[PDB]
Order: structure tokens, then C-alpha cells, then sequence
């Protein structure tokens, strides 16, 4: 209990290093928003083939029945752009939906709860996550699983002891050269080949191949 | 089959619109923020192009070798892997898939090539399915480990409801199933697809009617803009210049929102490609009927061009 | 000084045969980096670390440590 | 429901939690083999 409390403060620490060092995907929506904002402002500086800009000044040195034309050329010209910038802003509001749609269904998984699909709340084993505030987003600081170290070890598909193979229920046999012992996949830990553990089913022939090995029976020393 | 990617094409309005001439350079001047939009989304194609590949195949950063054993017991793996009778990393299957599925550049319509070839596509797949006929799933979750594929398939059998018992009293059953369901696979790719033919036939269709809104008028007496300063002065011509350069701009802002509704059904099937890597391939998917009609066990992801195959 | 590349033309930047992880995307699989006085160098990117996995079918592996990390997304 | 041996199981010692209390079983193989 104090490996993990001392390797969860240890990892706060090293987010909070790495994070007072700026995001991508908290930038790149207001970046584009910025953009399109002042490109509104420059297309009041252009003309769209006319010989002003702003309609104030044709209508100061000519007559409105003469640069009528002029008029409706900045009206078509202003609307082609409003049309642009009404469809890219549809375009980026897709994707804010997407992605929002995105993170809440991790958090109804990966906070609400413990997600069942593996390698979906981040590289590793998802236990929990803890989501914190964002300005125009969401964060979400999930606790992974990893392994570090790891060693080989023979194993065995079964275990032929009078004649029956012995299947594992949760973990598997493995063995460093002289013992045998049964551990799951995900974490080493050794202990005795018992009854409560294994079952029987068939017969020994039934397995390409098999090794000899003897069971612990925890039930046969206690009707002495 | 689900699509991951596309051809990358960069227009330009300079190129496209005007010609060999300098009175089209002082009109686009006034249409100048029209380009700087039409730029800047064309450039967030290619990145966004070239960030879906390094999300569905770049999952590990490790290659993983083949190992020379190839008796896995009693399965056919030399369909998946790569065979070293030709010098290209693609398998039998995957040089299958690349003929199965099939100048654009004169008018400025230029396709840029993309960040990662077809070999690295390749070798990426060969990478994902070393580790997964080794490690199966920890090699995607953690550091990589051993474990035979017999033992492999037990443990997908428990998240289905199937105890591992039955595994082993006819494992030359099982392996005489799945060598017969690659072959079935096989004769029957051999005889179009689908998802990876329509995000060629509409791009292809959009580039040539590109070249066909050049030998249009919009509205005036000529289509192209070098006629009318033969015949005519340009203080004179100077509406039907004007004229084609806004029936030109039109075709240029249906192009460019035309392809980005295809970006985002690119995206929208590179992030639904992403996840299926990440739970059919890279372990056992808990969904049910997710990974395909039945009980998902694993998968066998192979390379495709401007796409990606899972053969579950 | 001039390389050919396959996505067009690198002129400015040295090639060398060393593979390493690259940073500022090109295209067709080369990228362009500046590494070791130090110069702007383009090779060809690395897909991952190139190691072998020994595979057998009467070995395992079992991980005995762990360690509790937290990914940002 | 009863503290049994069919839904427990043993690991170690038993001085390795921070805060535990003492607990009897009802050990239901002792009284069978009599
Ligand atoms: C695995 O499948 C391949 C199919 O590609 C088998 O290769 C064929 O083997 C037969 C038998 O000699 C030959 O006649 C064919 O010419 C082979 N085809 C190719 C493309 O090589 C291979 O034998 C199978 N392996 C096992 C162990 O069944
Ligand atoms: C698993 O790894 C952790 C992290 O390195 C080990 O914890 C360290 O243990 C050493 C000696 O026991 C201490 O000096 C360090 O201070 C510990 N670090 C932390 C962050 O607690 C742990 O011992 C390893 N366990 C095994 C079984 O190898
Ligand atoms: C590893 O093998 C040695 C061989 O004598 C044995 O003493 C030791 O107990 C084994 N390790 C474990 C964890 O049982
Ligand atoms: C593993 O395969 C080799 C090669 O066929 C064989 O000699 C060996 O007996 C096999 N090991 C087991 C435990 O079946
Ligand atoms: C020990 O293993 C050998 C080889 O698998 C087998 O022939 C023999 O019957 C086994 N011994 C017993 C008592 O089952
Ligand atoms: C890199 O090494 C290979 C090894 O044969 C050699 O052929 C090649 O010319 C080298 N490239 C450079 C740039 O030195
Ligand atoms: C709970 O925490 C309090 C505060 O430290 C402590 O006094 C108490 O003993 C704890 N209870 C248990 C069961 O550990
Ligand atoms: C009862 O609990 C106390 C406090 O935890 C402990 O010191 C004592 O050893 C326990 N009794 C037995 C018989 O274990």
C-alpha cells in the first residue's frame, strides 16, 4: 500500500512538471477562430473588383442611380464571404460536436466507472480517471496500469497427475526450472497447485503436449 | 474494410485562375482573403490526412521482429506474414489487395505525396502482428512479452463465456477451421471493393470536372482569359475578365468545401478504425458484436492502400 | 548540400545513412532534422526500436513490477 | 452470508494491511469429517 501511495504522488508530480513547461488541441480551435475572425475585418478592405472600398465613399462622389452597380458588387462580394465563413464555422462546430461527443462517452467509461474496452482510456490499463476544468475543453488525468520488469519462466497448458489434465481457471502454471507454481498474466505471484484453483475434465492423452506434476491436495491431511 | 486515408491534393488560385498574363494579378488582389482561406483549409487537409495514419497504425513505437519458428501449432501464419521469396514487405494477401484496387497535374492540380509510403504502411502491419502472434495484447498496453498461441487463444475464449478446456481436446480441429477460413478468404478477394473504390471514384470524378470548368464561359463570350485580350482591349474586357474570375472562385469554394465533408468522413472513419484497432486487435473488444457478426476472439490486420483491412 | 529526394527536391540540408526519430514532417517516409559543429541534416525516419522477440512454445513471461503512470489526453 | 472457505482465500501474513481486525472463521470442512 505504500508503493502505490508513494507511485501516485510520484506521477501528480510529474504531470504537474510537464504541464508548467503549450497544448495542441486547447490552441488549434482558437487559433482558427482568431483567423477567421480577422479575415472579416480584411474583406471590408477590399473592393471585389470595384473602385472602392466601403460603400461610403461611391456614394460621396457619384450618384446612388450611377455606382448602383458598385453597390451590389460589395453586397455580393460581402455575401460570398459571409456564405464561407458561416460554412467553415458549421465544419468546426461538427467537429467540437465530435469530440464532444467523444469525451462524453469517456466520461460515462473512463470516470464514470471502470471502462471494460482495454487501450481505450490510454496506453495501458485503465483503472480510474480524475477530469479537471479546461477553458473551452475538458482534461482527463486517467490512472494506467503498466508493466516494468518481467522474467521468463517454462509453462505448461495442463497437468498430468493419474491419468486426468488439470485446466487453470484464472492463471496459468508456470515453473523457473525445479518448482511449479500458478500465477495470473498481469502480476507474479506464486502459489501452491490446489484443488480450489484447477478442475478436471477428460482424460491426459488429450494435449499434443504435457509434463508429469505432482497436486498439493489441501483436502487428503485434513480427514486424518 | 474501412478507409484511414486519401489522395492529397493542393490547389492554388494563382495557378488555377490566372494564367500567363499580369492584368488577372491585379484583380485577385481584391480576392486575396478568399485565398488566404482557401490555403490555410487546404493545408488543414494534409495534416489532418497525415495525422489519421500515425493514430491507427503508429499505436506501438517499437518494430517487432518475425520469429524464424513458424510451427505455431498447426496454424497457417504464412499468409499474414511477410515471405522472403520477394524483395517487398507485402504478403501474399497484401500484394492481393494492392491490384485489386486501382494528367490531373497539368492544370496546376498537383497530388502530394504523403508522410509515410505504402512500404512503411506495410511494415507497420508486419510490426502489429509480430507482437500479437507473441504477445497478444501487452505488447500494446506495456513493455512486450512471450506467451504461445495456443495459451493466446485460451484466454480469448474466457472473455466469451468459454472455459479453456475444450481448447485442447481438438486443437487439430480449430487449426484445420482457421487454415480453411484464410483460404475462403482468399478465393474470395481474388474474384471490387467498395469503401476503398468510391473515395477514389469521387475524388477522381471532382478533379476532372476541375478541368472542365475551364472550357465554361460563366456567362461571357470566351472561357479562356487569354481569347479576349487577343481581340479585344482589356480597359474594354475588363467585366469578362472579372466574370470568370468569381465563376472560377465559385467552382474553387465548392471544391474546397466539397473535400473538407470528405476529410471529415475520412476522420470520422480513421477514429472509428482507431478504436476497433485499439480493442479488436490490440486485445479481446468486451462489446459484443463489434468486431464483426459472432464472438470476437482476435484479429489480423493487414496493409491496404489508402485504407486498412481486419480480417477478425 | 543537394539530395534527390523522392517528394521532390532537399537542397541546403546533408544526407546521412543513420536512421533516428525525426520531428518536422517532409513526405514519401524522409524527414528533416538538425543533429550533430551541427548542421541540418535529412534520413530516412526510424518506424521504431529494431529488436527481437524470442518466441517459444513452452516459455512465458510474467511481470512481477509495476509502475503507476497517468496519461494526459 | 456466512465468512466460508469457498469465497475466500489466504496470502501471505496477515501483518501487511495498516488498519485490520480480528475475525473468526466458520470453516465449513472441520465439523464434516468427524
Ligand atoms: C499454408 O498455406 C499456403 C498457401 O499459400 C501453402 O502453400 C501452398 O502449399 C501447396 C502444397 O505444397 C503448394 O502446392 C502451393 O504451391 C503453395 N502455395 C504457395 C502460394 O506457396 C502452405 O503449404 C500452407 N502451409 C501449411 C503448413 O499448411
Ligand atoms: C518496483 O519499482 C519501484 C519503483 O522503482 C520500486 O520502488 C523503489 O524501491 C527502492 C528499493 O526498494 C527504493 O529505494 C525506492 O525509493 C522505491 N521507489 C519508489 C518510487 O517507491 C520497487 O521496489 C520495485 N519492486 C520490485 C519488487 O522490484
Ligand atoms: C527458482 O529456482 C530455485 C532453484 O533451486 C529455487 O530455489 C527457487 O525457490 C525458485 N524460485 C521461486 C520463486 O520459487
Ligand atoms: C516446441 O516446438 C519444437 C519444434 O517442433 C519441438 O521440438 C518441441 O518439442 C516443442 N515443445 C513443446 C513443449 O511441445
Ligand atoms: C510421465 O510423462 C511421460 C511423458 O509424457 C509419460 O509417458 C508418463 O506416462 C508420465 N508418467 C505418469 C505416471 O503418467
Ligand atoms: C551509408 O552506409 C552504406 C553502407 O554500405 C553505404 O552504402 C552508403 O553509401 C552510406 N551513405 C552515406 C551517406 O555515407
Ligand atoms: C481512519 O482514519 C482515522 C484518522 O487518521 C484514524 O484515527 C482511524 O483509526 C482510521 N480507521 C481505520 C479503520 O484505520
Ligand atoms: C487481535 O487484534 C489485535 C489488534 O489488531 C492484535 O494485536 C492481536 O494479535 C489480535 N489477536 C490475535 C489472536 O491475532
Amino acid at each position: 500500500q505504500k508503493l502505490i501511495a508513494n507511485q501516485f504522488n510520484s506521477a501528480i508530480g510529474k504531470i504537474q512538471d510537464s504541464l508548467s513547461s503549450a497544448l495542441g488541441k486547447l490552441q488549434d480551435v482558437v487559433n482558427q477562430n482568431a483567423q477567421a475572425l480577422n479575415t472579416l475585418v480584411k474583406q471590408l478592405s477590399s473592393n471585389f473588383g470595384a473602385i472602392s472600398s466601403v460603400l461610403n465613399d461611391i456614394l460621396s462622389r457619384l450618384d446612388p442611380p450611377e455606382a448602383e452597380v458598385q453597390i451590389d458588387r460589395l453586397i455580393t462580394g460581402r455575401l460570398q464571404s459571409l456564405q464561407t465563413y458561416v460554412t467553415q464555422q458549421l465544419i468546426r462546430a461538427a467537429e467540437i460536436r465530435a469530440s464532444a461527443n467523444l469525451a462524453a462517452t469517456k466520461m460515462s467509461e473512463c470516470v464514470l466507472g471502470q471502462s471494460k474496452r482495454v487501450d481505450f482510456c490510454g496506453k495501458g490499463y485503465h483503472l480510474m480517471s480524475f477530469p479537471q476544468s479546461a477553458p473551452h475543453g475538458v482534461v482527463f488525468l486517467h490512472v494506467t496500469y503498466v508493466p516494468a520488469q518481467e522474467k521468463n519462466f517454462t509453462t505448461a497448458p495442463a497437468i498430468c497427475h493419474d491419468g486426468k489434465a488439470h485446466f487453470p481457471r484464472e492463471g496459468v502454471f508456470v515453473s523457473n526450472g525445479t518448482h511449479w507454481f500458478v500465477t495470473q498474466r498481469n502480476f507474479y505471484e506464486p502459489q501452491i497447485i490446489t484443488t480450489d484453483n484447477t478442475f478436471v475434465s477428460g482424460n491426459c492423452d488429450v494435449v499434443i503436449g504435457i509434463v508429469n506434476n505432482t497436486v498439493y491436495d489441501p483436502l487428503q491431511p485434513e480427514l486424518d | 474494410i474501412l478507409p484511414v486515408s486519401m489522395t492529397k491534393t493542393s490547389v492554388d488560385c494563382t495557378m488555377y485562375i490566372c494564367g500567363d498574363s499580369t492584368e488577372c494579378s491585379n484583380l485577385l488582389l481584391q480576392y486575396g482573403s478568399f485565398c488566404t482561406q482557401l490555403n490555410r483549409a487546404l493545408t488543414g487537409i494534409a495534416v489532418e490526412q497525415d495525422k489519421n495514419t500515425q493514430e491507427v497504425f503508429a499505436q506501438v513505437k517499437q518494430i517487432y521482429k518475425t520469429p524464424p519458428i513458424k510451427d505455431f501449432g498447426g496454424f497457417n501464419f504464412s499468409q499474414i506474414l511477410p515471405d522472403p521469396s520477394k524483395p517487398s514487405k507485402r504478403s501474399p494477401i497484401e500484394d492481393l489487395l494492392f491490384n485489386k484496387v486501382t494528367a490531373q497535374k497539368f492544370n496546376g492540380l498537383t497530388v502530394l505525396p504523403p508522410l509515410l509510403t505504402d512500404e512503411m504502411i506495410a511494415q507497420y502491419t508486419s510490426a502489429l502482428l509480430a507482437g500479437t502472434i507473441t504477445s497478444g495484447w501487452t505488447f500494446g498496453a506495456g513493455p512486450a512479452l512471450q506467451i504461445p498461441f495456443p495459451m493466446q487463444m485460451a484466454y480469448r475464449f474466457n472473455g466469451i463465456g468459454v472455459t479453456q478446456n475444450v481448447l485442447y481436446e481438438n486443437q487439430k480441429l480449430i487449426a484445420n477451421q482457421f487454415n480453411s477460413a484464410i483460404g475462403k478468404i482468399q478465393d474470395s478477394l481474388s474474384s471490387a471493393l467498395g469503401k476503398l473504390q468510391d473515395v477514389v471514384n469521387q475524388n477522381a470524378q471532382a478533379l476532372n470536372t476541375l478541368v472542365k470548368q475551364l472550357s465554361s464561359n460563366f456567362g461571357a463570350i470566351s472561357s479562356v482569359l487569354n481569347d479576349i485580350l487577343s481581340r479585344l482591349d482589356p480597359p474594354e474586357a475588363e467585366v469578362q475578365i472579372d466574370r470568370l474570375i468569381t465563376g472560377r472562385l465559385q467552382s474553387l469554394q465548392t471544391y474546397v468545401t466539397q473535400q473538407l465533408i470528405r476529410a471529415a468522413e475520412i476522420r470520422a472513419s480513421a477514429n472509428l478504425a482507431a478504436t476497433k484497432m485499439s480493442e479488436c486487435v490490440l486485445g479481446q473488444s468486451k462489446r459484443v458484436d463489434f468486431c464483426g457478426k459472432g464472438y470476437h476472439l482476435m484479429s489480423f490486420p493487414q496493409s491496404a492502400p489508402h485504407g486498412v483491412v481486419f480480417l477478425h | 548540400n543537394v539530395f534527390q529526394t523522392r517528394a521532390g527536391c532537399l537542397i541546403g540540408a546533408e544526407h546521412v545513412n543513420n536512421s533516428y526519430e525525426c520531428d518536422i514532417p517532409i513526405g514519401a517516409g524522409i524527414c528533416a532534422s538538425y543533429q550533430t559543429s551541427q548542421s541540418i541534416i535529412a534520413y530516412t525516419m526510424s518506424l521504431g526500436a529494431e529488436n527481437s522477440v524470442a518466441y517459444s512454445n513452452n516459455s512465458i513471461a510474467i511481470p512481477t513490477n509495476f509502475t503507476i503512470s497517468v496519461t494526459t489526453e
